[PDB]
């Protein structure tokens, strides 16, 4: 359009468009959606079943390695019926090239463990298990990172409110380090930044 | 397989400590800060829980407390999921309404008649 | 209910479950009483197990339960192995925190409906 | 049947033969930039910001006024469209002052919440920007008129609803004003509810002025008690203060506006207030005491006495969830002999089924009417959003008007029919004229005020009204059943309070000497200690301290309307729940369980200790109490009316005279209006 | 203008430490009861 | 350009530069500003409080660079080191006396300096 | 005392509560006509069940539930309560 | 109640106010229509807004600038 607008290319947007073309072709059992994004990126939906087989289909092969396990992620989104929201992420070093997988979930539904595929998933499953309650299966060393060992919220998701139900502190009444109640000393005051008028007109939702 | 067919409701507990039963959580539908007239705070039905007391830090005047929850907005997308969350985690709720105005019958060119009472000036 | 379960079936396997790791905690009070060094009386640390398991017992669903043994099965990890520096199992026992009043008219006095 | 297939952006939608633009493109969910339209006022094309380029066309047309033919391309997002509104709002940008740091609609206005969106991106002048100067119009709207986009949406207010046409446009060209050409000040009834239009800072408000900007405030929503129907606002809280309230825009009460009573009265939540409890002194004295001393100290007293010898009265603004406490303590004693502050006489019916004592036809009734006749009431300065509704049915279709008594200044052309009682009496017959208007009638409306009703002959009136109420649905009656006869108030929890089963009008205690009585009534002196007898006590319950707390023995705190989640029930039989916005000061507490712990140190405990609890036996005693806004179908009144000619009472030798002044008695009435010193400082301007 | 003589020091507590206060009127006012005659 | 100790100036002859425009506190990222602004009787707004916490300022410059009327300042002064904790809480007229202790340093800084921003 | 009043409570619909709906027909202007003394109270909806509260004897509850009745036996079931 | 916590601390309060440090100025006079403010050195102080001098004849200080400002 003009300066300090980014230039697009056409070339990753039509090779990226057309490789995983047949990667809902070849594996119709799982991937049920597939959809590009418009910066060069890939997305592809996977039912929860196919958690191992369409990583193991894409560990080893001739045509997309994706050897590389880069980050493994997990948001929750209420209003959904089904929670949360696993994200995988790959690598294909001989390519150069980017492709996610996303796969739905719940919380009492749980998910088969990408251990034994890539070996880097170890410590990024013990730590969402912490995070949001997401209970990966028959996982080889299952524990407590990154919380207190008194934590009881799985503070990540958005019905653990900021600060805690804990507030620690000091006494001498024997020798020991004891928690309390929650009492801050200021309100944390939330301001209200979200403005009317809908400014973006492309990504409007359907009217109803 | 092994899909064991049943139905239970849901219900979840351990995770707070004593809030379950003591706050009535509210569902509401935001309307339209009137100081301004643009519509894109409205649909989106949200959650909000119940206010507590703010007393004085007796060292400056801040409006310190306890009441952990107290800043809270969920943003739902309709009814038929809102109180779908109410239930899963299991706290009371009480449901507005939405509310979308009169169609309605607007038309320039009746602010001037021949016997009508419309009829405008000043203008 | 189309989802897999964790561990259990339905109702039998769960109520064995959770039978088994009561003897665990059961043998595991007269332990920590002495391997962390805190002087009480060995039947308190007895009667809060027994406390603790009742609270639950309100569940008509198979795999809530299943999901309360695996928080259970974890502790023994810690709690029976030296990696909570003494503190982190006294917060059970709310020795410092004032009485709750838990009837109305004392309410009434102090405090702004709790 | 009766649509144009118009296509918007290219994509169907059927709308009416004779809409707009605006609203069509508003149906698919399309906000065009408006300034120079609000839905509740009349429409101009003076801005000119909506500029839809209409496809296959030269021109560009505004959306705001012009109808939509056969079926069009209204193509919204174009690189026409696209082009003038960046060019029509980067000149009126232009002649502007550079506020926002100190303009109070610095969260809100409309030239700033386009200009990110819409609009331009720099500015090119680059220099000018003329300056014209303020004035002032009331101790109520602080008035810049340099700021002035000159949209002419306040001006269009004056001459629509709020119908003193008071404001014009003065000048030609770039040189011209807003303001009252002469000094005259701009005051009535709905004057301060123009700072909600003013869609820039021209007009904001006074005693708010300089506190806080408005990302900062908790909106959380609550409806007024100052008056008949209730209201629907939302509160604004900064730090556990309230800072100012606002409209809320219920569709059937409140369409948009609010009271200006109800606008700018919180000062008197937070100015003279009583914050604990107070014991005896045996003097004139009283000072106050821990909490754990009067408690029993009254509590003492309720095991001696038993019998007619206690009562109490509660009239004012307390809910109907401590006027539940109230009455199983009372009667679990057996002793009831108690009553409201109001006067409201009772003939053959009041308590059961009430049968015109709620409005029949609703305020959404009241546009569908053709010929309304009103008696014995000011219908300005009491309900005035009901004033409001009659000005805007009287315009946009046509309507007839009388009224009986007392001529007074109503802003649309009725006529004094008559002033005596006696016109009501020869109206049930058929003379002077309008005569049989109402006979001719196809939807007729016959209002009775509670100004009148509370005089002496209040049930001569009632059963006079009656008459012709049944004299005109004996007749066809509408088509139809379109019920008829009907009332307002001008105190808010009376109907609430009545239809729990108390009895109206202060006459029992009126005619016997009680020793002890319980005031929530109670500012209102309609019982002295000289009409009581000797110094025997009076507890007194409430949170202002006015007329009636000095003359007490023993005076219990409570939280006023902004601080407990309560019920108040407006002149149609909703139910609408305040919430609480504010935990009450100091020792305060709710009023509700203050009533238990009374209870529970004396013998009788009550069966309930929640809120939940007590709105069941709500639901045990009146079912419609948790069926909230909603209006039933029930009339049942042909009955009550033949029953209430039992009592043959005559008409008197009077006018039926209102108390209003010309203004002055609308600013200070109930309680909260006298402790509210701008209320107090708007009163001193009026008479000047 | 408005500069000061010499100097200052940000001395802890020398007496003077500067203990900081609050700086507003208060809120909600108290109303008091009538006088000591009826 | 260097960052440090708070400070309001004023005009020539005194008008206490602020004008409780209320910017300054809502781009702290922190929340350390607390502004309770009110109508003071000649008609021109100020404030009533003012309160920076020491302990909470992350030390941005986002309260030096969201001023329109170029009141607070980080002025250049590291001269700290108080005991308790009770005492970096900064009030309205600490700041103004700490703010007048120089205008001699700042006031050279600020016009090298305002030519690139 | 007893007594003080009673409840008579109804629905608008739902026409199993149809006997009162002729009995207010019938008997409240010859119900009424008799006892200028006892406040006997109507409400509006209980959609089910349209009961009949009696309080007295220091604030009692006596509440039968009439479900359907005829227009007749709703006429003499009052009795019950107004002769007691 | 409260003024126990500078018992010894000597209490180091405001010297000079300007609560009132206005009217020491000599307000200025123009003769004209509208003037403009940047009241205390270009690039600096608050931004230039146009004030009305007819009255009889005042400014108002222009909002941000303080100073007594007049025909
Ligand atoms: S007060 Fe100002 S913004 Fe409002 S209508 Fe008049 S000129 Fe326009
Ligand atoms: S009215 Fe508009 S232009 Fe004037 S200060 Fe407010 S936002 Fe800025
Ligand atoms: S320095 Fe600027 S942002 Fe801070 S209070 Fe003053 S005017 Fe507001
Ligand atoms: S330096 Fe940053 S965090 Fe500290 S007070 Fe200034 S704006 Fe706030
Ligand atoms: S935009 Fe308001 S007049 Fe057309
Ligand atoms: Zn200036």
């Amino acid at each position: 359009t003009r300066p300090t607008v980014r230039p697009r290319n056409d070339v990753a947007h039509k090779q990226l468009s057309a490789f995983g073309e047949y990667v809902a072709e070849i594996l119709p059992k799982y991937v049920q959606q597939v959809q590009v994004s418009c910066f060069n990126e890939l997305e592809i939906c996977i039912h929860p079943d196919g958690v191992i087989p369409v990583l193991t289909f894409l560990r080893d092969h001739s045509n997309a390695q994706f050897k590389s396990l880069a980050d493994l992620t997990a948001v929750d989104i209420p209003t959904r019926q089904n929670r949360f929201e696993i994200v995988y992420n790959l690598l294909s070093l001989r390519f150069n090239s980017r492709i996610r997988v996303k796969t739905y979930t719940d919380e009492l539904t749980p998910i088969e463990s990408s251990v034994p595929v890539y070996k880097a998933a170890n410590w990024y499953e013990r730590e969402i298990w912490d995070m949001f309650g997401v209970f990966f299966a028959n996982h080889p060393d299952l524990r407590r990172i990154l919380t207190d060992y008194g934590f009881e919220g799985h503070p990540f998701r958005k019905d653990f409110p900021l600060s805690g139900y804990v507030e620690l502190r000091y006494d001498d009444e024997v020798k020991r380090v004891v928690a309390e109640p929650v009492e801050l000393a200021q309100e944390f005051r939330k301001f209200d930044l979200n403005s009317p008028w809908e400014a973006f007109p492309a990504y409007r939702q359907p009217p109803e | 397989i092994t899909v064991d067919e049943k139905l239970d409701i849901t219900t979840i507990t351990g995770v707070p400590e004593e809030h379950i039963k003591t706050r009535k959580a509210r569902i509401f539908v935001p309307a339209r800060n009137n100081m301004q007239s643009g519509v894109n705070n409205t649909k989106k039905w949200k959650m909000e829980f119940d206010t507590r007391e703010r007393w004085e830090n007796p060292l400056m005047g801040w409006a310190s407390t306890a009441d952990p929850l107290s800043n809270l907005v969920l943003t739902f997308s309709t009814k038929e999921d809102a109180v779908a969350f109410a239930e899963k985690n299991g706290w009371s709720y009480d449901v507005e309404e939405r509310k979308v105005p009169k169609p309605k019958s607007k038309s320039y060119g009746a602010n001037f008649s021949w016997n009508k009472r419309t009829r405008v000036s000043t203008k | 209910t189309s989802v897999k379960p964790i561990f259990s079936r339905d109702m039998n396997e769960a109520k064995r479950r959770v039978r088994e790791l009561y003897r665990a905690w059961y043998r595991e009070v007269p332990n920590t009483v002495h391997l962390f060094q805190l002087d009480i009386s060995v039947k308190q640390g007895r009667d809060k197990v027994r406390e603790m398991f009742k609270k639950n017992a309100h569940i008509t669903d198979p795999r809530v339960v299943d999901l309360l043994v695996i928080k259970g099965k974890m502790e023994l990890e810690e709690t029976i192995k030296v990696w909570k520096q003494r503190t982190h199992v006294m917060r059970f026992f709310h020795e410092t925190e004032a009485p709750r009043p838990k009837d109305f008219l004392s309410k009434f006095y102090v405090g702004h409906d709790p | 049947s009766n649509l144009i297939e118009v296509f918007v952006d290219g994509q169907s939608v059927m709308v009416e033969p004779g809409t707009t633009v605006l609203q069509a493109c508003e149906k698919v969910g399309m906000q065009i930039p408006r300034f120079c339209y609000h839905e509740r006022l009349s429409v101009a094309g003076n801005c000119r910001m909506c500029l839809v380029e209409i496809e296959k066309a030269p021109k560009v047309v505004a959306a705001c006024a012009m109808p939509v033919m056969k079926g069009w391309n209204i193509l919204t997002n174009s690189e026409k469209t696209k082009k003038a509104r960046e060019g029509v709002m980067e000149f009126l940008l232009a002649n502007h002052p550079l506020d926002c740091p100190i303009c109070d609609q610095g969260g809100e206005c409309d030239l700033q919440d386009q200009s990110m969106m819409f609009g331009s991106d720099r500015s090119r002048f680059l220099e000018g920007k003329r300056a014209v100067e303020d004035k002032n119009i009331g101790p109520l709207v602080k008035t810049i008129m340099t700021r002035c986009i000159q949209c002419t949406r306040c001006i269009r207010f004056a001459s629509e609803i709020a119908g003193v046409d008071d404001l014009g446009t003065t000048g030609r060209g770039n040189d011209m004003q807003v303001g009252t050409y002469i000094e005259k000040m701009f005051m009535s009834e709905l004057s301060g509810n123009i700072i909600d239009i003013c869609p820039v800072g021209a007009l904001t408000s006074k005693p708010y002025a300089f506190t806080a900007r408005p990302w900062e405030t908790r909106k959380t929503e609550s409806i007024d008690v100052m008056d008949a129907v209730g209201s629907n606002i939302v509160v604004s809280t900064r730090t556990g203060e309230v800072m100012r309230i606002l409209p809320r825009m219920h569709e059937d009460i409140n369409e948009e506006w609010i009271s200006d009573k109800t606008r700018f009265a919180y000062d008197g939540l937070k100015r003279q207030r009583l914050t604990e409890p107070m014991v005896r002194n045996e003097k004139g004295l009283l000072t106050h005491t821990t909490w754990e001393d009067a408690l029993s100290r009254v509590a003492g007293m309720l095991q001696s006495f038993q019998g007619n010898d206690v009562a109490a009265i509660a009239g004012g603004l307390v809910d109907a969830e401590a006027l539940i406490a109230l009455k199983d303590l009372l009667n679990r004693v057996d002793s009831d002999t108690l009553c409201t502050e109001e006067v409201f006489p009772t003939a053959g019916a009041g308590t059961d089924l009430r049968s015109n004592y709620l409005l029949n036809t609703t305020i959404a009734g009241v546009e569908e009417a053709d010929v309304v006749l009103l008696v014995g009431t000011n219908p300005r300065f009491e309900a005035p959003l009901f004033n409001a509704r009659i000005r805007k049915s009287w315009l946009h279709n046509d309507l007839k008007v009388a009224l009986i008594g007392s001529p007074v200044d109503l802003t649309y052309r009725y006529d004094h029919l008559g002033d005596s009682p006696k016109i009501l009496q020869d109206i049930a017959s058929g003379s002077h004229p309008f005569s049989q208007v109402l006979q001719e009638a196809k939807k007729p409306m016959v209002i009775l005020g509670s100004s009148a009703l509370q005089r002496n002959d209040g049930a001569a009136i009632l059963a006079a009204v009656s008459n012709i109420a049944q004299k005109i649905r004996t007749s066809s009656g509408v088509t139809g059943d379109w019920k008829v006869m009907n009332i307002l108030h001008r105190i808010a929890s009376q109907v609430a309070a009545l239809d729990l089963g108390y009895k109206p009008g202060v006459e029992a205690i009126q005619k016997n000497p009680p020793k002890m009585l319980f005031l929530l009534g109670a500012d209102g002196g309609c019982i002295t200690r000289q009409d009581l007898p000797k110094d025997c006590f009076i507890v007194y319950q409430g949170h202002h301290g006015d007329v009636g707390a000095p003359i007490a023995d023993v005076i219990l705190p409570g939280a006023a309307y902004t601080e407990k989640s309560a019920t108040y029930v407006n002149t149609e039989g909703r139910a609408q729940q305040t919430k609480v916005a504010v935990t009450p000061p100091g020792l305060a507490r709710e009023d509700w369980k203050i009533i238990r712990a009374l209870s529970e140190i004396a013998g009788m405990t009550l069966p309930y200790d929640t809120l939940d609890q007590v709105r069941n036996r709500l639901e045990e005693v009146s079912p419609n109490l948790v069926r909230y806004d909603d209006v039933e179908g029930a009339n049942y009144f042909q009955q009550a009316s033949e029953l209430s000619k039992l009592v043959n009472q005559q008409l008197l030798a009077d006018p039926l005279v209102p108390p209003q002044l010309t203004i002055k008695d609308f600013y200070m009435t109930d309680s909260i209006s006298r402790a509210s010193q701008t209320m107090a400082k708007c009163v001193k301007a009026v008479t000047e | 203008k408005f500069i000061w003589t010499n100097h200052k020091f940000n001395l802890s507590g020398t007496p003077q430490q500067y203990v900081p206060y609050s700086t507003t009127r208060k809120k909600i006012q108290e109303w008091v009861p009538p006088s000591t005659p009826y | 350009r260097f960052r440090g100790e708070h400070a309001l100036r004023r005009y020539p002859s005194g008008e206490e530069r602020c004008i409780a425009c209320k910017l300054c506190e809502a781009v702290c990222p922190a929340q350390a500003i607390t502004i309770e602004a009110e109508p003071r009787a000649d008609g021109s707004r100020r404030t009533t409080r003012y309160d920076i916490d020491m302990t909470k300022c992350i030390y941005c410059g986002f309260c030096q660079e969201a001023c329109p009327v170029d009141a607070i300042v980080e002025g250049p002064n590291f001269e700290f080191s108080t005991e308790t904790h009770e005492e970096l809480l900064y009030n309205k007229e600490k700041l103004l006396n700490n703010g007048d202790k120089w205008e001699a340093e700042i006031a050279a800084n600020i016009q090298a300096d305002y030519l690139y921003r | 005392l007893g007594l003080r009043e009673i409840r008579i409570h109804l629905c608008q619909r739902s026409p199993g509560s149809q006997g009162v709906r002729d009995f207010i027909e019938k008997r409240y202007v010859e119900l009424k006509k008799a006892n200028p003394d006892l406040p006997i109270l109507i409400r509006e909806c209980s959609d089910v069940q349209p009961k009949l509260w009696a309080r007295y004897a220091f604030g009692q509850e006596k509440n039968v539930s009439l479900n359907n009745f005829s227009a007749d036996q709703v006429t003499r079931a009052l009795e019950n309560v107004l002769s007691s | 109640y409260r003024k126990v916590r500078f018992v010894g601390r000597q209490k180091e309060v405001n010297e000079n106010f300007a609560i009132d440090l206005i009217a020491e100025q000599p307000v200025s006079q123009v003769g004209s229509r509208v003037i403009s403010c940047d009241g205390g050195g270009g690039a600096l102080g608050h931004p230039r807004v146009y004030i009305n001098l007819d009255k009889e004849t005042k400014t108002g200080t222009c909002g941000y600038c303080g100073l007594q400002f007049r025909q």
